[PDB]
């Protein structure tokens, strides 16, 4: 009946496509990533310590005091989904910082990989350098209070926006939308026939 | 229809039984046909060939007219289901709308004097109820050639009565090809007769002549 | 006279819902079975190998490590094991001049593709709800690998269905053929613990390559073993599909009675 | 353990009685 | 036989269909019986009850005479086998020696005008060959009460001819209970008639009276 | 009028040979299958666990360690998995007033008991020929354990056959129920390597007790694990047989159509 | 039909029963066993060395020279199957000695168990003592030129014939003969009916 | 634990009642 006219494709295929394109090419803001690869040697225990500490709240407090992350992360007024709204809760800021700085651990070699996303190419490298330096200081102070940081690949200065992926996301969400359209159409035909 | 040259055999263990060889027979037109045959002949095989159930492997048949599916006494239906979903499937298989499908299903239930047993799975029908449902379905759809394989041999007098009533309500636009072993029925249900023997097929205009050829 | 494509669509739709009421069942036990059996298996492996997996590699968690290899494997398993009766159990319906065996083998495939897509979507939703990773990092590669897995599995099912019509015993064969495939494909456990000296015999299983590629394209840090590629499963799927269609067309008229 | 052994023996003997009785009942009722 | 009180129902989804209730009917003696019934009645169910295929659950039947197994048109045989092993099984099932078994098998092949098709699996028989084999097997064994369920409806004239010849060679010591829908046959094949309707069963001496009650 | 025992003997004999031509097959492939599949499995396990077995315990050799637990296990497996169709596949024959479902379930059991006894005898002969131990040290205990295994297995098969008549899907259940039983029973590998903390769940499987008792009564130095006894499987067999006969007699008249 | 006509029962069941009973209860001779349990400690390697050496031909030569085993093992004239015929091949004598002295190894504890069968109760214990002493001497010589023997349970003097088991073998033998009788009867019925 | 033992006794009682009722229904 109502969910049987042609509008159903516009319900799932067309309008999500239109809103996705308007956001991705008109509203979105570039997010340059900077990648560094580090490790700790003198093994797994101290690397796990560092992996936990990088996402810790105290490091976020130090970085906010030193680079003013809260002011910078709210500079893109155009992007409505990826800006840090003023007056937001501290827990949301911690979640945002945890979502930006991506830390990956390799099983075989035990190499930490830090990918830091910033809205300015120099800012991402500066944040990566600050993270590496403060992590090294924490490893020294921690061990000394109770080791060194080996930087395999230093922070790099990006040139183009590795994120967000416009055409990639558009294509995969288009594929998902037609899959859901087919499933919903099959279900709707089943209800409309067995009634 | 033309029924051009064909060869029909089956993969028997003892070589191959060539049931039909070089059959080039042209069926008559605008008359009901009665297949008499005998045991060991190919009436049912020829019946399926007319219905397009299995294609010839060493031949072909030209049919420039709509052929209804064979009725028979076994096969053509789906078990473990009630007749309701079967008739919905059979009206859906020919690409129909909802109104015609519903009215044709209603005609199917109206023709068959079946009560609650219409809402029972295909296992729990007698030998007559399934034949009655199939026969009512045969005249439900609009065709030209109605294929009957002794589908009344398991019916009562009222079954024959309203089947004859329905057919006489639908005469003038369609004809019937039927095979049965009760020739009192085929005497008054057919115009010309066809006898098949030793794979060979022959046509007989006079019904009594075909009966005598059967018993000859 | 309507086009043959329209009558194909009508035949496929009619066979679809027809197959639905029996595959799902009138008792409504089919849905509970197919969303209670997978979680039961998930709970089993985890309870028996959580410590072993955490020892093998701690980068990703077991409940999300196994689902992404299990549900596609279950999908392929079902569409290779239910196409056996797509013709044999549907033999009595081959009396309406339009129904063909290819329709009955691909209608069941469409049905179970829809069913497993639904179970995958709901499983990803509930796994994100429980607090686990549920977004594929490279979703396009996962979609492509799933498509080639569907091609290979449907081709193998069609070939087996065409071959098995003479001897219905072959069910048992695929059943025993279904035992090592659940184990040798590395769905339950990562292939890290497999000794290298045995590795070639593992590399001859296309479903192992497909599961490894799905896991690599889903997680952001899964690493493939050397020798695992996409050329082998794609070529296998193409050649198998050619030979399956080749066989079906050779014995099309015998697909009756 | 006199009482435990006696109870176990009684249970097993009753089960043997049941098995023999149903076997005999089947072998006698099958005659039709 | 006595056919004492009984109750027959089936596990239908809509409660339970009590097909037979409190039936206390004494069959006649030394006369062929013709069951007419109707669609929806229990002729086949009563037929199986006479053959002891399924025992009554709320009743019993006293039969102090040997009853042959029902013939019917479906069931009672084993598929995927030739008729040869089937007839060896059926003569072995009654505890027979080798000579009588072999001669009775030979009689089975002699009665049925079947050539190489006798050495073919049960799948590759027509609707008439299986009935012919079953009917020849029915008069192979020595009994008193021969149970026939329209087993000729798929036979030719020669089938009826030599079946009548065999029966007239075996009259005087056995009687036949038959059900069929062609009452030209039951008029000359039976002595008294029995009509069942709404579960109730009734007996009619005159065959014409039973026919009129059928069509009444 | 002959006694009902004589007609039982005639019915059982007629059903015996009848079942023989189809279980063995007219192609004579049944015998080659049932004496080529066991040796194929034997070659498989040995090739994959000879070193593991020699590390676990070197007192006895693997080719004779596994056969004595495999062939009785295969016998029980077959007589629990082929009695499913003893009635369903033989349903069309229930029209001669003398054939009863109990006859058709026990005739198949007698047939396969004979078949597996033959395969056991020929396997012991060929294993003695190849130069391995082939004389049971305490043959009477092995015979008793085999008898109680037959009792338990036939009882379970009869109970399952009585229950499954309404829903023929149950095949699949026993099939999946057949997967852990081949592994959790310890037929492939000795139970020495099993961690003690898991041991109670292993001790709840009667077939594990029966296989362990057969191995202990066959070899002269096999040692049973603590908790393994004969009271549990004997009581299980007796109670299961009582409940199976109890069910069959409850639903005897419904075993038709 | 010659295999049939009730002579088949005598063919497999009766006549094997009579022959066994006549030779088992009248012809047979007692074989007293003597059991000792030893080990080597100072592990698995030396125990395996001893297990191999006990069945070695050189030890059999020394024992034949010291105790005259060949003369004694041929003393029971009544038993036809278990006597060492005079003039037999030396390989058959080695096989006979290997069949008599039974050596078992326990996996968990590594304890050798030697069961020596003699036709006289003193002879079995004497042979066990000689085997233990010569094994200890061999171990000491191997340790010195290229260790000690720990006797957990010393050789014991038997009182009754643990071997052969008359009723045990008879009962199990009849059990097997009836099983073979049933199988052969079923096969014969199959051939005589399918013909 | 009152309710725990009560529930266990309820399960045991239901099982034994079903078994005894079925056995009596046989004979
Ligand atoms: N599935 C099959 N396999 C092999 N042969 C078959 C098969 N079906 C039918 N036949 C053969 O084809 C012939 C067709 O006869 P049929 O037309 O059924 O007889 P009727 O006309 O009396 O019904 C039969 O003689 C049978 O031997
Ligand atoms: N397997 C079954 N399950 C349930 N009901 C059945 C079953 N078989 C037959 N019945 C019912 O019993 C009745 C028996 O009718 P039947 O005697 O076969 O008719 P006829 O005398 O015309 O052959 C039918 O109306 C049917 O509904
Ligand atoms: F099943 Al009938 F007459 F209706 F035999
Ligand atoms: F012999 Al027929 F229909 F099969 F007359």
């Amino acid at each position: 009946s109502r969910l049987t006219a042609k509008r159903l494709q516009w319900a799932l295929v067309y309008l999500p496509m239109l809103v996705a394109t308007v956001y991705f090419l008109v509203f979105s803001a570039d997010r340059y990533v900077s990648e560094s690869v580090i490790t700790v040697r003198q093994s797994r225990e101290d690397t796990c310590y560092l992996q936990t500490y990088i996402h810790s709240m105290g490091l976020l407090q130090k970085l906010d005091q030193q680079l003013k992350l809260r002011e910078h992360f709210g500079t893109p007024l155009r992007d409505p989904l990826f800006r840090l709204w003023g007056g937001t809760s501290q827990e949301w800021f911690l979640e945002y910082y945890r979502s930006r700085v991506e830390v990956l651990m390799d099983d075989i070699c035990g190499l930490l990989t830090v990918r830091v996303q910033g809205f300015e190419p120099e800012f991402a490298q500066a944040l990566n350098r600050a993270i590496l330096e403060e992590s090294e200081r924490f490893v020294n102070e921690l061990s000394h209070r109770m080791k060194s940081l080996v930087v395999v690949e230093p922070p790099v200065l990006p040139e183009i926006a590795e994120y967000p992926r416009r055409w990639y996301n558009l294509a995969t969400l288009l594929v998902v939308c037609c899959l859901i359209y087919g499933v919903v159409s099959l279900v709707v035909a089943t209800i409309r026939d067995h009634q | 229809i033309e029924l051009r040259n064909l060869t029909k055999w089956y993969p028997t263990p003892h070589g191959r039984r060539y049931v039909f060889r070089n059959l080039n027979f042209r069926f008559p037109d605008d008359v009901s046909i009665g297949l008499i045959g005998r045991n060991g002949a190919g009436k049912s095989t020829l019946m399926r060939l007319l219905g397009g159930i299995e294609a010839p492997n060493e031949g072909e048949v030209v049919t420039d007219v709509s052929i209804s599916w064979p009725v028979g006494l076994s096969g053509g239906f789906q078990g473990s289901l009630t007749a309701r979903e079967n008739v919905k499937f059979v009206c859906r298989i020919y690409g129909t709308s909802h109104e015609d499908m519903l009215r044709k299903v209603r005609f199917v239930e109206e023709f068959a004097e079946i009560g609650e047993h219409f809402d029972l799975p295909m296992k729990t029908y007698s030998s007559g109820m399934r034949s009655r449902v199939a026969f009512g379905l045969s005249m439900a759809f609009d065709f030209d050639y109605y294929l009957i394989d002794e589908a009344m041999a398991v019916g009562d007098a009222q079954f024959r009565a309203k089947s004859r009533a329905v057919f006489d309500s639908r005469v003038g636009q369609a004809n019937m090809i039927l095979v049965s072993h009760n020739m009192n029925d085929i005497k008054e249900y057919c115009d010309v007769v066809v006898l098949v023997d030793q794979g060979q097929a022959t046509l007989y205009e006079d019904v009594e002549a075909g009966i005598a050829a059967y018993q000859g | 006279k309507r086009s043959p494509w329209q009558i194909q669509q009508a035949v496929l739709f009619a066979l679809f819902l027809r197959e639905l009421k029996t595959r799902l069942g009138g008792r409504w036990l089919g849905v509970f079975w197919v969303l209670l059996e997978p979680v039961a298996h998930i709970a089993v492996m985890t309870t028996l190998f959580s410590l072993a997996h955490r020892a093998a590699m701690p980068s990703i968690e077991y409940p999300v490590f196994l689902i992404t290899g299990l549900i596609p494997f279950f999908m392929f398993r079902g569409l290779v094991t239910r196409l056996m009766e797509a013709i044999d159990s549907n033999r009595g319906l081959f009396a309406y001049r339009q129904v063909k065996p290819i329709d009955t083998v691909i209608a069941r495939a469409m049905l179970e593709i829809s069913l497993q897509s639904i179970v995958y979507l709901i499983a990803l939703g509930t796994l994100g709800w429980l607090g686990f990773h549920f977004l594929p990092v490279r979703a396009l590669e996962l979609a492509g690998v799933s498509a080639v897995l569907i091609m290979l599995g449907a081709s193998l099912g069609l070939f087996f269905a065409v071959v098995t019509n003479e001897i219905p015993q072959a069910r048992a064969i695929v059943r025993i053929s279904l035992l090592p495939l659940y184990f040798v494909s590395g769905v339950i456990f990562p292939v890290h613990t497999i000794p290298p000296q045995y590795l070639p015999l593992l590399q001859l299983n296309p479903v192992l390559h497909l599961i490894e590629l799905s896991r690599a394209s889903f997680f952001p840090q899964y690493r493939v073993l050397q020798g695992i590629n996409l050329a082998y499963p794609a070529g296998f799927a193409l050649l198998s599909l050619f030979l399956a269609l080749m066989l079906y067309r050779l014995r099309r008229h015998q697909l009756a009675s | 353990r006199r009482w435990y052994n006696l109870a176990t023996l009684l249970v097993v003997c009753c089960l043997i009685y049941g098995v023999v009785s149903l076997v005999v009942a089947t072998i006698r009722d099958h005659q039709d």
